[PDB]
């Protein structure tokens, strides 16, 4: 191809504590990725893994999001998704999608980032 | 026991998890091909001017997908950064361990073509 693969994110927004949100990311082209993951970063903090998924469905979750977040892919649409239930204000961050392909060198691609804002409840 | 290099970076198929680190394994069922834009960027990273020295571009095409020698493996830290770990001696670096070699090949080939 001529242009690099681009990860287009969507689904960030505003929610009250306890509400639900959904993230989506679609990769341009028809590339096959070894790994796809979601990372998040609050200002002044390190970017941290939220959840990643291998090409055959094996998932890893951060301890703080297990049983609340769920990652899935539709490789036919070159898409990865993140379901987020019971959101807490500490989940507020810019969320980034990552896709990694390997051909000797590892090729790592990143989405533009979308912000999830969880306010306090009541 | 893979760990990323100190500090921040300077801007089968399934991965294998060791600790919180991810060892990225090659998938033999497909062949990833990087875009031309990436090949040009890699060309400039190893000293090629693609506009002025197109005759050197074949070295960027070979070097960009160069297999990792020995027991080097690409890894991913908990922040998502890519690094390379030598499972033979525990050495870690941010760059592809063949990039320096291809920088030197670019230099030799440039002189070979005057």
């Amino acid at each position: 191809s001529m242009g690099q693969v681009q990860l287009q994110e969507s689904g960030g927004g505003l929610v009250q504590a306890g509400g639900s949100l959904n993230l989506s990311c679609v990769a341009s082209g028809s590339s096959h990725f070894n790994s796809m993951g979601w990372y998040r970063q609050a200002p002044g903090k390190q970017r941290d893994l939220v959840a990643d998924i291998s090409n055959d469905g094996v998932t890893n979750y951060a301890d703080s999001v297990k049983d609340r977040f769920t990652i899935s892919t539709n490789n036919a649409k070159n898409a990865v998704y993140l379901q987020m239930n019971n959101l807490k204000p500490e989940d507020t961050a810019v969320y980034y999608c990552n896709a990694v392909a390997v051909a000797g060198r590892a090729f790592s691609y990143w989405g533009q980032g979308t912000q999830v804002t969880v306010s306090s409840a009541a | 026991f893979p760990r990323p290099p100190p500090g921040k970076p300077p801007t089968a198929g399934r991965p294998l998890r060791i600790g919180d680190q991810l060892v990225l394994e090659e998938d033999y069922d497909e062949t990833y091909i990087p875009s031309e834009q990436e090949i040009l960027e890699f060309a400039r990273e190893i000293g090629i001017d693609p506009i002025k020295e197109p005759e050197l571009m074949w070295l960027a095409r070979e070097g960009i997908v160069a297999p990792l020698p020995g027991e080097w493996k690409p890894c991913q830290d908990i922040t998502g950064d890519i690094y390379y770990f030598n499972f033979a001696n525990g050495q870690s670096m941010w760059d592809h361990p063949c990039d320096e070699h291809y920088r030197s090949l670019v230099i030799q080939e440039r002189a070979k073509l005057s």
